[PDB]
């Protein structure tokens, strides 16, 4: 059930103004070609309209290297003080964009260095001293409750997913990761909202750390084994349920994906939108990943009902 | 890749009863229901019900109620369906599926005795034609139960051969013929046997096909 | 119980061109669990099925995606964008909301190719056969195209029937034509009663119905 590039078209978007809007512009762009290439749809949609779409990941590439301070970090201006948020943040969108277009390593390894080095407190967790201006684009973070275990576990995330590239420029790196990892897996079982749930849990799965008494709590937080939500903005709940997606596949519980998978297409969530980057980045790629790991897995005989009528 | 495998063809006397397994392998046993189908020699299917090999639940076609029972071994990963008071119409390929479909088990159900068959020849009366090309063939009658298999020269003739599906009489017993095309030139200088083999009645024959006159 | 109804019964293809075939429920097949359980698969001649779609429109794994199925409520469609030589066979679709489960009666996916009319034989019993007491008698329709074809035995120009069966070939891998074998059966004492024995043909390749016979005892 890949979803249909035709209706993804909004999400090729041209990235224009400061340090925080140009990442907001990138975000639908890079992740509607990483989909649309994991699901095989430019032969359809238009090959002709990819080589497009690269261009505008260019120019959003280009223009955020003005927001690069000198410490590698980024803000929305160059005279504002660095945001440890909007720093991880352009860590995720590039490492994941770097088989798109070429990303400087210099860049993307400069900024991991700076939050270990600059915004890791000694106990693990990671510290934002500037907030991002836009607060609507950074999702279920938003929450006042858990902030400490929900920015940890998003730095702790785009750390890893910059480490195959990083490592081997920043020797702090696999301590910083170590560390941010003790103080979720010390934290997690007193965690009360389903969306930290998620994002500490995907960011413990990918360091095979979502275990035991951890592993129970995350999969017992979905309601109906299908979503993690919270009561609030319905965003944020599907943000929360595609790190819950990603959580699984890392732990390879493909039983458990299907009815996740299903809940978030009946959402018929397309992306874009006020306050829209973290769910339209999240849920592209949370389904991307699950179309490369278990495309159209099915966990029982879905030629017929469960009913099992006994007259 | 997932596989079904199912228990052998059987032959029923009417009033009988038959319980035919399915062997699963390739996923886990348990999580998914299977489906029992039934599909009639030339016709469609039939569904007979369905079990969940998690609880054992079961739900059929009430046409079969008290006739059939499916159970599952989960320690072997095998299906069953039992079917009694078995009735010419039950004559048909019982199939499992979960959702894949097992090979199916032909289910006979008849009072016919096992029979070798006759082999009588297909021949123009006459080796004279006008035609460029002329038919020949085995008519192999009166057998019980499928199947037989025909050959023609030993298998070192298979251009132009027409073996065609048997079908029952109202005898009980199957008739089948085999056919081949040839050059009407070739007619008595060339030779022509089907060898035909029943292995239920341990039957081999070869007929060579000649016609009455030249 | 729910019928289902497929159309066309016979579908000719041409490699390369698309295919479309209905199904037609008697009743919505939405279940209350929100699902629709509307199945398709393939059954080439002698097999178990191949399981190609599930849940309306999603693809089995490994099914090529030039099929598709779509519909809802009562009505249903399974399309093939570019028809493959694998893809000739019968096509069923199923419910799996209702009780009982319930299948459509197939539609033949088969190669088209052009007319060609059926060379005929007609074939005499054996004199080894009339010795136990019965003659059968052999009609051979060899290599037509279409499908579609009519027997008709006379027996002294008396229409008969009932007492003749028929069976016809799987559609050749090679020339794309079908074969077709009647026996007409009868007691020895009937045979020798009656002279003219013909076998007449109707199928769409000949201009009108061609007749084989014999005479009972001439060559």
């Amino acid at each position: 059930g890949a979803v249909d590039a035709e209706r993804l078209k909004h999400l090729i978007v041209t990235p224009s103004g400061a340090g925080e809007q140009n990442m907001i512009g990138m975000t639908p762009t890079v992740i509607a070609v990483h989909y649309l290439d994991e699901t095989e749809q430019w032969e359809k949609f238009g090959l002709e309209k990819r080589q497009g779409a690269l261009e505008l990941i260019k120019k959003g590439y280009t223009q955020q290297l003005a927001f690069r301070q000198p410490s590698s970090a980024f803000a929305a201006f160059v005279k504002r003080a660095p945001s440890t948020w909007l720093t991880a943040y352009v860590v995720k969108v590039f490492s994941l964009a770097v088989n798109l277009i070429a990303i400087d390593s210099q860049v993307l390894c400069g900024a991991v260095k700076w939050l270990i080095l600059e915004k890791q407190k000694p106990d693990g967790v990671f510290q934002e001293d500037a907030p991002v201006i836009h607060q609507e684009m950074i999702g279920g973070l938003r929450n006042n409750n858990e902030k400490d275990m929900a920015l940890t576990a998003f730095v702790l995330i785009s750390l890893q997913e910059a480490k195959d590239i990083c490592e081997e420029q920043v020797n702090s790196l696999p301590g910083s990761i170590t560390k941010a990892g003790d103080f979720l897996e010390a934290n997690y079982m007193n965690l009360q909202r389903s969306y930290t749930v998620a994002i500490a849990g995907y960011a413990l799965a990918q360091m095979g750390r979502l275990k035991g008494p951890l592993l129970n709590k995350f999969l017992t937080t979905a309601k109906d084994k299908n979503r993690w939500e919270d009561p609030g903005k319905q965003l944020y709940n599907v943000e929360a349920t595609s790190y819950a997606l990603l959580a699984l596949l890392q732990l390879k519980d493909f039983d458990f994906v299907p009815p996740v998978v299903r809940w978030l297409n009946e959402q018929r969530y397309y992306g874009g939108g006020y306050g829209s980057t973290q769910a339209t980045f999240m849920v592209f790629q949370a389904l991307a990943q699950y179309q490369k790991d278990a495309p159209d897995h099915q966990e029982l005989n879905l030629d017929v009902s469960l009913q099992l009528p006994s007259r | 890749q997932v596989q079904l495998v199912q228990s052998g063809a059987e032959v029923k006397k009417p009033g009988a009863s038959v319980k035919v397994s399915c062997k699963a392998s390739g996923y886990t046993f348990t999580n998914y229901y299977i489906n029992w189908v039934r599909q009639a020699p030339g016709q469609g299917l039939e569904w007979m019900g369905v079990i969940n090999p998690y609880s054992g639940g079961t739900s059929y076609n009430q046409k079969f109620k008290g006739r059939v029972t499916m159970t599952v071994d989960t320690s072997t990963s095998t299906a069953y369906m039992e079917l009694s008071s078995l009735r010419s119409e039950d004559t048909a390929v019982y199939f499992c599926s979960s959702p894949y479909w097992g090979q199916g088990t032909l289910v006979t159900v008849s009072s016919a005795s096992t029979k070798g068959p006759s082999v009588f020849p297909l021949a123009p009366c006459s080796r004279s034609t006008s035609e460029s090309t002329a038919a020949l063939g085995c008519l192999v009658k009166d057998y019980f139960p499928e199947p037989v298999t025909v050959s023609w020269n030993s298998g070192a003739l298979t251009s132009g051969v027409h073996t065609f599906p048997a079908v029952l009489q109202s005898s009980g017993l199957y008739s089948l013929s085999s056919v081949v095309t040839v050059p009407s030139s070739s007619l008595g200088t060339k030779t022509y046997t089907c060898n035909v083999d029943h292995k239920p009645s341990n039957t081999k024959v070869d007929k060579r096909v000649e016609s009455k006159y030249g | 119980d729910v019928v289902m109804t497929q159309s066309p019964l016979s579908l000719p293809v041409t490699l390369g061109q698309p295919a479309s075939i209905s199904c037609k429920s008697s009743q919505s097949l939405l279940d209350s669990d929100g699902k629709t359980y509307l199945n398709w698969f393939q059954q080439r001649p002698g097999q178990s099925p191949r399981r190609l779609i599930y849940l309306v429109s999603k693809l089995d794994s490994g099914v090529p995606d030039r099929f598709s199925g779509s519909g809802s409520g009562t009505d249903f469609t399974l399309k093939i964008s570019r028809v493959e030589a694998e893809d000739v066979g019968v096509y069923y679709c199923w419910q799996g909301t209702h009780f009982p489960r319930t299948f459509g009666g197939g539609t033949k996916v088969e190669i088209k190719r052009t007319v060609a009319a059926p060379s005929v034989f007609i074939f005499p019993p054996s004199d080894e056969q009339l010795k136990s007491g019965t003659a059968s008698v052999v009609c051979l329709l060899n290599n037509f195209y279409p499908r579609e074809a009519k027997v008709q035995w006379k027996v002294d120009n008396a229409l008969q029937s009932g007492n003749s069966q028929e069976s016809v070939t799987e559609q050749d891998s090679k020339d794309s034509t079908y074969s077709l074998s009647s026996t007409l059966t009868l007691s020895k004492a009937d045979y020798e009663k009656h002279k003219v024995y013909a076998c007449e043909v109707t199928h769409q390749g000949l201009s009108s119905p061609v007749t084989k016979s014999f005479n009972r005892g001439e060559c």
